């Protein structure tokens, strides 16, 4: 296959994405959830890990680590400590609202994914660290978890398989860094959400000191569909090493801002002009697209014509796929104000632990706040470039990377506009 | 009959401030006994 | 023996499993710079001054916390190790106040000394610096929190060695402030050792304050007699007058601490 | 806005705070979600329960949470100052949170922020003198396709115009509660001009389930 996209409704994993069907247990069973879960649990951990490794599923959190290779790190005998699945449900990324829709409208798919994933890794329970701001979504998930305990689908003797598995929901308290996996693990432990260093990885020392996998909502909820439909079905979509379907969050300057599931290697132009009603003012009104959420660098309009919406094609476009949350910006946008507001986000959402993020992200915000007005001179663009390179790669987690990257994309694709901003400031203020 | 036009997620219009915690209190009886680290706290 | 072979700048050295990169470089006589690392405190890894290059590895590792894998060549003097050091020292000195003359840590400052040894020689910070409210933690430790570099040796000492658990970090981001969050008076029996392990002038000795300066002091090595521990001390004197009392390292007695009575 | 505390007559360790007995049962249920030996993991939900009881956190809820979990009080102070939901100041009864990050700013959240300001007569950070509304300006609330949006204490009010948010503030002043959803024609997150996807009926159980299962 060469052309990707136009995903048919029979291949949608996340049916009832829009709230149009019943989200509860009787509606989830009538759409395919909890079907033959006892057989999936009885076929063992190695079979489920083989079905995830066959499927080519990469981590939907945004980094794209291979899911079966990641979960096989827990496939080891116990050392006295319990094992845990921890389901990452924070989703603080600007642009991104897909995990909100999965928790809110398909909660039993997430709970069955907790059961299947924690079966595959020998995990005792599942801690769904949901975002604290998603209160109605968290109570929604708790109603579904009560329906799953009352039906015998989880808990003592889950689905009749003899494998005991609890599911807990831990609510956050308003910290974007508590979606980072080690900071999330520390936030579950009752501490400040400060990221641990790596190594130890969570498969060695995770939550409470136990072996742990931290996985996104979307990479957990697709796993019962992968284990029912087969890994070859899921690997039949997208390019090679870019398999599956992906939820896309098209927001910003589009006609119909939507959440949609689409095939993996779909073009960006096809996605925006099909599911979002196109850019406001036409495709010629397009200025730039932040492809996959705020951490990824933007791409200008010339790159958006041909680029595919998977990991490798966006890496070749010197950006990333990320959360696949498409932020569309038209020609009427002060792009320096938008990227400086994005860096203002990244200094308000920064835990202060290591020196490069704590100091340099505030310093990049001050330089970008001067760049909006133009209160600078064009040596400071290269200064800010080197400051972004000093933050990038030198931090504890990837929020330093995620703050340095939009500055780098803005400089790389809009240095002349920054320069003319500063020179009109210089001429009308002197 | 089949329907696709009505929004079925209307239950969150009637959640109060203690909905999550009352659901956790209800779910506390369905759960397994927790593992023990052998001590009461790391300061013990 | 289960010693693994690692390389510090190509020089072979046999280390125990569990050795960090910093200890493996210490075994060949090289001292990696650090601010949060202290060999008697738990590892924080939150100042990023120890970032060293492993060759054939496109990312600098935190040498205080990273265990050495077998066959690693640690490049302590390579170009991107030095770029990591100068960048992290630039961010450390970005919001740091220009207090070196009015600072008691001046001349014996780690931030000064390894800014000379590993930092650049000038600034690119054209912004306004921050100013942190000063905390009142007692009659012994003067606190000027604008000079804090948030290395959290405070919290680790008071949590682990002093056993108090009443210092911490409040806030978040660049507004993250080290303190007690309440008007609390940190009075342990060992409470003056946070003066020693503060690498910067954020925690100085309030009786010693403003009186002397380290180069003009004469370091005489003596014994504590305030108790029967026999704590080994340096009595530093200036022109026939006793100025302060610092500890000596003695692993079998007082490892590098003293009590507040001694101090 | 300050991450240090000073004793005022309204906020001191002798300020009366105590949980209600059903809140003690909910705290027991919270603590029984974590392993024995790690009762300190229940600091965030019990402190959030204290805030949902009291409205904000004086420094007696922090000390009570430190007492009933046997953790040091500084380790509750750290958590209360780290996370932005814990109100260390007494907020109004409807704590409006306008999201002004880039996907909401691109869809004109500044119009809604100005509308709330000229509707209430306050600015960002201030509380109305009848203690009903506190307006602050927050980061991404995770409702980006329903931009522009606000949050009023638990609920997302989405797809807003200034008329919509003035209507919401009006019927909050009337003692009623509005519906937590989009204020356009759409329901949650679909395209507004009809569904571009999921129009077919879902396939039900057993569709495409592989052999050997
Ligand atoms: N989904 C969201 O709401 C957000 C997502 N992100 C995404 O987060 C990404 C960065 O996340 P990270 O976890 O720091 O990225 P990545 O470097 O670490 O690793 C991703 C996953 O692979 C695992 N892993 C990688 N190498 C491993 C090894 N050798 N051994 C064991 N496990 C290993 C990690 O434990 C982690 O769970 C960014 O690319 C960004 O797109 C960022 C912000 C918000
Ligand atoms: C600052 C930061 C915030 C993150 N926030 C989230 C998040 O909110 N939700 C999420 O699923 N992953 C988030 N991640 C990515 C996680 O670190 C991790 O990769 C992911 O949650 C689990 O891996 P997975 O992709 O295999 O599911 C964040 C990463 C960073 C650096
Ligand atoms: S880079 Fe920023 S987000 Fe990460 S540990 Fe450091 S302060 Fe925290
Ligand atoms: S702490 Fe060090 S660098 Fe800072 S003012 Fe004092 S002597 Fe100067
Ligand atoms: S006061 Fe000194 S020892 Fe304490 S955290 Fe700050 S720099 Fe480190
Ligand atoms: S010394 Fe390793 S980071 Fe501080
Ligand atoms: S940007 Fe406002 S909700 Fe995500
Ligand atoms: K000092």
């Amino acid at each position: 296959k060469t052309s990707f996209g136009s995903l048919k409704d029979e291949d949608r994993i996340f049916t009832n994405l829009y709230g149009r069907h019943d989200w509860r247990l009787k509606g989830a069973q009538s759409r395919g959830d909890w079907y033959k879960t006892k057989e999936i649990l009885l076929k063992g951990p190695d079979w489920i890990l083989g079905e995830v490794k066959t499927s080519g599923l990469r981590g939907r959190g945004g980094a794209g680590f291979p899911t079966g290779l990641k979960w096989s790190f827990m496939n080891k005998p116990s050392d006295g400590r319990p094992k845990y699945l921890v389901v990452n449900a924070d989703e603080g990324e600007p642009g991104t609202c897909k995990d909100r829709e999965i928790i809110r409208h398909d909660p039993h798919k997430l709970v069955e994914g907790c059961l299947v994933g924690g079966r595959a890794m020998g995990a005792r329970a599942a801690y769904i660290y949901i975002r604290g701001e998603f209160y109605n979504e968290a109570s929604n998930l708790q109603v579904a978890i009560r329906e799953a305990y009352e039906a015998g689908l989880i808990g003592k003797n889950a689905c009749g398989s003899g494998y005991d598995f609890d599911v807990f929901v831990v609510r956050g308290a308003g910290a974007y860094i508590c979606g980072e996996e080690t900071a999330l693990i520390e936030s579950i432990e009752g501490k400040q959400g400060k990221p641990r260093l790596k190594p130890p990885f969570p498969a060695d020392v995770g939550v409470f000191g136990c072996p742990t996998t931290v996985a996104n909502v979307e990479t957990v909820a697709v796993s019962p569909t992968i284990c029912r439909r087969g890994g070859a079905w899921f690997a039949s979509f997208g390019r090679e090493r870019n398999s599956g379907t992906k939820l896309f969050n098209i927001s910003g300057h589009v006609n119909n801002p939507c959440t949609v599931e689409e095939e993996m290697s779909v073009p960006l132009k096809e996605l925006i002009e099909k599911h979002a009603g196109g850019v406001t003012g036409g495709w010629d009104n397009l200025l730039a697209v932040i492809p996959g959420g705020s951490s990824t660098p933007l791409i200008p309009k010339s790159v958006c014509e041909t680029v595919l919406m998977d990991f490798d094609a966006l890496i070749q476009a010197q950006t990333g796929l990320g959360t696949a949350a498409v932020i569309v910006m038209d020609r009427s946008t002060d792009i320096v104000k938008a990227i400086a507001r994005l860096i203002e986000f990244y200094k308000h959402e920064s835990c202060g632990q290591c020196t490069p993020c704590r100091e340099g992200v505030d310093w990049m915000n001050k330089v970008m706040a001067r760049f909006v007005r133009g209160d600078a001179r064009p040596a400071e663009i290269d200064s800010l470039w080197e400051i972004s390179k000093q933050i990038e790669g030198h931090t504890i987690c990837a929020l330093g990377d995620g703050a340095a990257w939009p500055v780098q994309g803005l400089i790389r694709h809009f240095r002349p506009e920054l320069e003319e901003r500063m020179q009109r400031f210089a001429q009308q203020h002197q | 009959p089949f329907d696709n036009t009505t929004y079925k997620n209307l239950q969150h219009h009637d959640y109060s401030t203690y909905t999550f915690l009352d659901l956790n209190l209800d779910l506390s009886k369905f759960r397994m006994p927790q593992p023990s680290s052998g001590r009461e706290s790391p300061r013990h | 023996s289960n010693l693994i072979e690692v390389f510090v700048d190509g020089q072979s050295v046999m280390v125990e499993p569990g050795t960090t990169v910093l200890q493996a470089c210490e075994k060949v006589g090289m001292q990696i710079p650090r601010f949060c690392y202290h060999e008697r405190l738990s590892v924080a890894g939150n100042c990023r001054m120890c970032l060293v290059e492993i060759e054939k590895a496109p990312k600098v590792v935190a040498a205080c916390a990273m265990p050495v894998m077998k066959g690693w060549n640690i490049l302590t003097n390579s170009e991107k190790t030095k770029k990591a050091r100068e960048g992290v020292m630039e961010f450390l000195l970005a919001n740091h106040p220009l207090d070196c003359p009015i600072c008691d840590q001046g001349g014996e400052c780690d931030l000064q000394d390894q800014s000379m040894m590993f930092g650049s020689d000038r600034s690119r910070f054209l912004e306004g610096k921050r100013a942190v409210e000063d905390k009142n933690i007692g009659p012994l430790v003067k606190t000027i929190m604008t000079r804090c570099i948030q290395c959290t040796r405070c919290i680790r000492f008071a949590s682990e060695i002093a056993g108090v658990d009443d210092l911490g970090t409040t806030g978040r981001g660049n507004d993250m402030q080290v303190g007690t969050y309440i008007e609390k008076m940190f009075m342990s029996e060992l409470s003056g050792n946070i003066i020693d392990i503060c690498p910067v002038g954020a925690l100085t000795s309030k009786p010693y304050a403003f009186t002397a300066r380290p180069w003009e002091t004469r370091k005489t090595e003596s014994i504590d007699v305030m108790d029967a521990v026999g704590s080994n001390i340096v009595v530093s004197t200036r022109t026939g007058e006793v100025m302060r009392i610092l500890p000596r390292m003695h692993e079998d007695i007082n490892e590098e601490w003293i009590s507040d009575k001694t101090r | 806005a300050l991450f240090v505390h000073r004793d005022t007559p309204k906020n001191n360790p002798e300020t009366p705070f105590d949980f209600t007995p059903e809140n003690y049962k909910r705290i027991e249920a919270i603590v029984k979600n974590y392993p024995e030996g790690h009762k300190a993991a229940a600091v965030l939900p019990v402190l959030d329960l204290a805030q949902r009881q009291n409205g904000w956190l004086p420094i007696s809820a922090m000390n009570k949470v430190a007492e009933i979990l046997q953790v040091p009080p500084m380790r509750v102070y750290e958590v209360a100052t780290f996370y932005t939901m814990y109100n260390r100041k007494p907020v109004g009864k409807y704590h409006i949170q306008v999201c002004t990050t880039t996907p909401c700013m691109l869809r004109n959240s500044d119009s809604i922020l100005e509308a709330i300001q000229k509707k209430l007569g306050i600015k960002v950070g201030e509380t109305t003198p009848d203690k009903l509304f506190t307006l602050i300006e927050v980061e991404c609330l995770g409702a980006c396709v329903n931009a522009p949006m606000v949050q009023i204490n638990d609920n997302y009010y989405e797809d807003l115009t200034p008329k919509d948010i003035e209507e919401i503030i009006d019927e909050l002043k009337a003692g009623k509660i509005p519906k937590p959803g989009p204020r356009s024609g759409r329901f949650s997150c679909e395209p507004a001009g009809g569904l571009t996807s999921l129009t077919e009926p879902p396939k039900g159980p057993g569709f495409g389930v592989q052999a050997g299962l």
